[PDB]
RNA sequence: CCUGUCAAACUCCAAACUUACAGACGCCGUUUGACGCGGGGAUUCCGGUGCGCGGGGUA
RNA sequence: AGUGCAAGAGCAAAAGAUAGCUUGACAGUGUUCUUCCCAACGAGGAACGCUGACGCGAAAGCGUGGUCUAGCGAACCAAUU
RNA sequence: UUAGGCGGCCACAGCGGUGGGGUUGCCUCCCGUACCCAUCCCGAACACGGAAGAUAAGCCCACCAGCGUUCCGGGGAGUACUGGAGUGCGCGAGCCUCUGGGAAACCCGGUUCGCCGCCACC
């Protein structure tokens, strides 16, 4: 890389089609989950807040607990565990 | 209910492909296994397809090689019809083959070593640098064809 | 059906686009109320380089304060024809332009569930020139 | 140069260029010759076409075309055929001419891409092929070996 | 609609009837929302909870259902509103909900209008809401008082035919005051 | 309207494939203790080749 | 279009424009991610909290500077609270 | 749902167009400015108060495919590309066979002129 932002090399992951652009719907930035619950992480391109490092897009973790709205995810990055603070905008159910 | 035999070494060949074959217990060359017709089976043995010969042996076949090859999960001692008896939940090697090629049960589950451990084939096979469909000896075979390299490794 | 199809005068702007105020207190006295301050967009080689400034002054006239007076602008003019909007509006003159349309405008002006008005429902540049014709004086 | 420094297509495409100045002019002359007054409206339409992928300088184009319709000219300057050369260069080329040392190349030219079985080459004639001939000189001009093909024409 | 890559907003927003951007505020909030809706003649209110195919309204009130108890006067007005209000929160409080936050929609947050009154009557059934008490009308207005006191300016009845000619901010009174107990359906 | 062409820093499209998690089979582990945790001791940080995919370069 | 400045990305009852008001560019202390994929490593950066004090708003709420990714500096010594 | 309110999915719902609908009840347009409130100027809007009139807008209902979109049949195409294998071919670029996957454009014919949830209601 050129560069080594976080944003580097993440054009395609961060941007929308064309179609899924503008503000997205509300529902899903207020989803509850507990504790225990398999949750996808996907930074969604429209919403600028509650974000995590590009690097982890795809990646699907295990909510436990959470940090004021925003929730906390542990994941395993290669064989290294790390938690997460994610809001639910950014998350989805697993199944 | 396909017969597996590895042909080719592990010199060169993918990692994740040997693993595969060691799953399907095979370890060396001329090993054979008897593989159950599943999706799970099946993506294996594509995946190994280059290095190995499969397909459905014959009632008859499977007898022979069983007879001839077959061992107990430890020792020596020879699988044959008394033993089969003595051992199995079957009568007889025929009964167990039966049961084999039916998909019914299998070789640990009778007590005997997954895997059969065959000879060179007499009279050589057809080379493992083509497939079956141009004359070599990779790949899916006839129920005909299996048993003929079955049978020369008997 | 008609009733609610027949049109009517929205508001009257009458504005002066001077380049720089006094003026308006003749709008004023010509109309009825105060007028409002005109910024201007742009910086420009008129000496018109400043983006927020008094440039000329506007006066939205709505029922009566409209009628009593285009009831002394419209004498004052004589044209007609080609002068007129694709959707029946006219500009003449120091302008005066007359905004018409028909009864169910409020639905594209309000909040909730506002909506454009329908080509069909939309005022024609002759069924507005009948309107006002019949209303003391003539057309072309 | 020689074809052999730029004829094969193992490079990336380039051909931005608003990401590359200095390029030089096409030596491409024209794409439509003869009547190009008149719409394909021939009884016979024979084609040029390549037999291997490869990368045409506008070199090649230029000396291909001019040969083939220069020789055309056995109908007349005037006479009743359309013809056209339907690729242009747009892959551009470089020359690194320090030592391999900061060796990204310079601007030096332009190619056209074709694969093999693309015709280059279009013309249109009644029955009068001079063109199946005004060919055999073309693709003498160009790297690849070639196939004259005749469409529109069971008049054999 | 021009082209495969054009941007069609939300179907509630086509009609212009959600204000999505306000209603992520107010879910924010987590509690139910006090939805506060009008009419040329009439005035709702409803007790809506988040859910997974939308939301589910556990309470509601309208201004028309009010007469049912008595209401003999117009329905698009201010007592109306706090009423339905009023209506709305005891049966909001009897489906067991203790607390809401105010959505007025589309409407514009003016001082002493009909949704703040909607939401004094919905606080004064019980239910607790996020408020602020001097952008509500004076109680007097609330009543319906403006309103008789504009009859006074009479020479006509400002009721064409109703109920009485100088109106009634008592019949108000008679009203609330039969809401605050038993009564069906509250 | 017709007609002739393109894109490593274009995309209305769009694979094979790679990859997160889970379940199933397999294989493995529970006297051969896996997975993992803590500590001792290193060597090593000139690499090369084939094949596939590359970027530079006439090569 | 605009959004201070590369490039790529975000944004329309707004993240843009106007008007008004305001100083959260606040003090304190953390969690996490990044810096350094995996996988140890400082300064710096960011996200997300809490405690305290405030701003605006009817309120939910928003404000831990500018929509996001650049704009940064150890020990020793000085000056300052 | 003989017209309503809050939504979810966010064009299968967009764009454009046709037809139908309100006798007491609903939504509107509509009528009107003493009040709460309001326009850097206008009761236009916002806000408040109200029914003389109307179904012409909107809205609801029924429908049209010309454009845009979604999905499907047949064709393109098992083509393009591709994960694994080869003492197959080719001066080479590159190609071929076996094995496991498999497209886009475009044409022709269907589909699509929203679906669903909660509440309220002759
Ligand atoms: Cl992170
Ligand atoms: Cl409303
Ligand atoms: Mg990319
Ligand atoms: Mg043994
Ligand atoms: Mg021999
Ligand atoms: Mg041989
Ligand atoms: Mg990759
Ligand atoms: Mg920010
Ligand atoms: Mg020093
Ligand atoms: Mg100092
Ligand atoms: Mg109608
Ligand atoms: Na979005
Ligand atoms: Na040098
Ligand atoms: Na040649
Ligand atoms: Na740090
Ligand atoms: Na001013
Ligand atoms: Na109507």
């Amino acid at each position: 890389p050129s560069s080594n932002g976080p944003l580097e090399g993440t054009r395609g992951k961060l941007k929308n089609k064309p179609r899924d652009r503008g503000t997205s719907p509300p529902q899903r930035a207020v989803e509850e989950f507990d504790d225990g619950e398999k949750v996808h992480l996907k930074i969604d391109p429209s919403v600028p807040n509650g974000r995590f490092h590009p690097r982890f897009d795809g990646q699907t973790g295990t909510v436990e607990g959470k940090q004021g709205d925003a929730y906390k995810v542990d994941i395993v990055d290669g064989g290294k565990e790390k938690t997460i603070i994610v809001t639910a905008a950014h998350l989805r159910r697993q199944e | 209910m396909h017969a597996l035999v590895q042909l080719r070494g592990e010199v060169n060949m993918h990692t994740d492909i040997q693993d595969t074959l060691e799953m399907l217990n095979i370890h060396h060359v001329n090993h054979c296994t008897l593989v159950p017709e599943t999706d799970a089976y099946r993506g294996m043995v594509a995946k190994v397809n280059d290095f190995v010969a499969f397909g459905e042996p014959s009632q008859e076949t499977l007898e022979t090689v069983l007879a001839t090859r077959a061992e107990p999960l430890e020792g020596d001692a020879d699988v044959d019809d008394e033993w089969v008896a003595e051992h199995t939940d079957y009568d007889d090697i025929s009964g167990l083959a039966f049961a084999l090629l039916s998909e019914e049960t299998t070789l640990r589950e009778q007590g005997l070593s997954p895997t059969l451990r065959l000879h060179p084939p007499r009279g050589g096979h057809d080379g493992v640098k083509h497939p079956v469909k141009e004359g070599g000896q990779l790949g899916k075979h006839d129920t005909e064809g299996i048993d003929d390299l079955l049978e020369a490794m008997r | 059906f008609h009733e609610m199809r027949e049109p009517r005068i929205e508001k009257v702007v009458v504005h002066m686009g001077i380049g720089h105020a006094n003026a308006e207190d003749i709008l004023g006295e010509i109309t009825g109320q105060m007028p409002v301050r005109t910024k201007a967009k742009r910086t420009v080689g008129e000496f018109d380089i400043r983006e927020g400034d008094p440039i000329g002054a506007k006066v939205t006239l709505r029922d009566e304060m409209a009628e009593e007076f285009l009831q002394t602008a419209l004498p004052l003019a004589e044209l007609a024809t080609s002068q007129f909007d694709d959707t029946g509006n006219f500009s003449f003159g120091l302008d005066v332009t007359v905004n018409l349309v028909r009864p169910g405008y409020r639905v594209a002006k309000r909040d909730k569930a506002s909506r454009s008005i329908p080509t069909k429902h939309r005022l024609n540049p002759a069924d507005a020139v009948a309107f006002i014709e019949s209303t003391y004086d003539v057309e072309v | 140069k020689p074809g052999a420094m730029y004829r094969n297509s193992s490079k990336p495409a380039y051909t931005r260029r608003e990401y590359i100045s200095g390029i030089p002019g096409k030596k491409i002359a024209q794409f439509d010759m003869g009547n190009n007054g008149a719409g394909p409206t021939y009884p016979a339409q024979v084609e040029l076409v390549v037999e291997k992928p490869v990368q045409i300088r506008h070199n090649a184009l230029e000396a291909a075309r001019v040969a083939a319709n220069r020789y055309v000219q056995n109908s007349g300057a005037a006479a009743n055929y359309k013809f056209r050369i339907r690729k242009f260069p747009f892959h551009v080329i470089r020359e690194n001419k320090d030592g391999m040392r900061a060796p990204f190349g310079k601007p030096v030219g332009t190619a056209a891409r074709v694969h093999g079985a693309n015709h280059i080459f279009i013309a249109w004639v009644n029955p009068d092929p001079n063109v199946e001939e005004a060919w055999r000189r073309a693709k003498m001009k160009v790297t690849p070996t070639i196939n004259i093909d005749s469409s529109p024409a069971g008049n054999a | 609609a021009t082209g495969p890559r054009y941007k069609v907003p939300m179907r509630r927003r086509r009609e212009a009837r959600t204000d999505y951007h306000q209603r992520l505020r107010l879910l924010k909030s987590g509690k139910p929302r006090l939805v506060a809706r009008k009419s040329n003649k009439h005035v709702r209110a409803q007790l809506v909870t988040l859910g997974p195919n939308g939301d589910d309204t556990l309470a509601s009130a309208h201004s028309s259902d009010l007469a049912e108890y008595g209401w003999e006067a117009p329905t698009g007005n201010m007592p109306s509103a706090y009423l339905t209000g009023l209506l709305a929160g005891l049966r909001a409080q009897e489906a067991g909900v203790e607390e809401a936050v105010l959505d007025i929609g589309l409407n514009s947050p003016t001082p002493g209008s009909k949704v703040f009154a909607i939401q004094e009557g919905a606080i004064d059934a019980g239910l607790d809401i996020p408020h602020n008490d001097d952008v509500l009308a004076d109680w007097q207005r609330t009543r319906g008082a403006h309103i008789a006191e504009y009859d006074e300016q009479l020479e006509e009845p400002l009721y064409s035919g109703d109920f009485d000619a100088a109106d009634l901010p008592e019949h108000f009174d008679e009203l609330r005051e039969t809401l605050l107990d038993g009564d069906i359906e509250l």
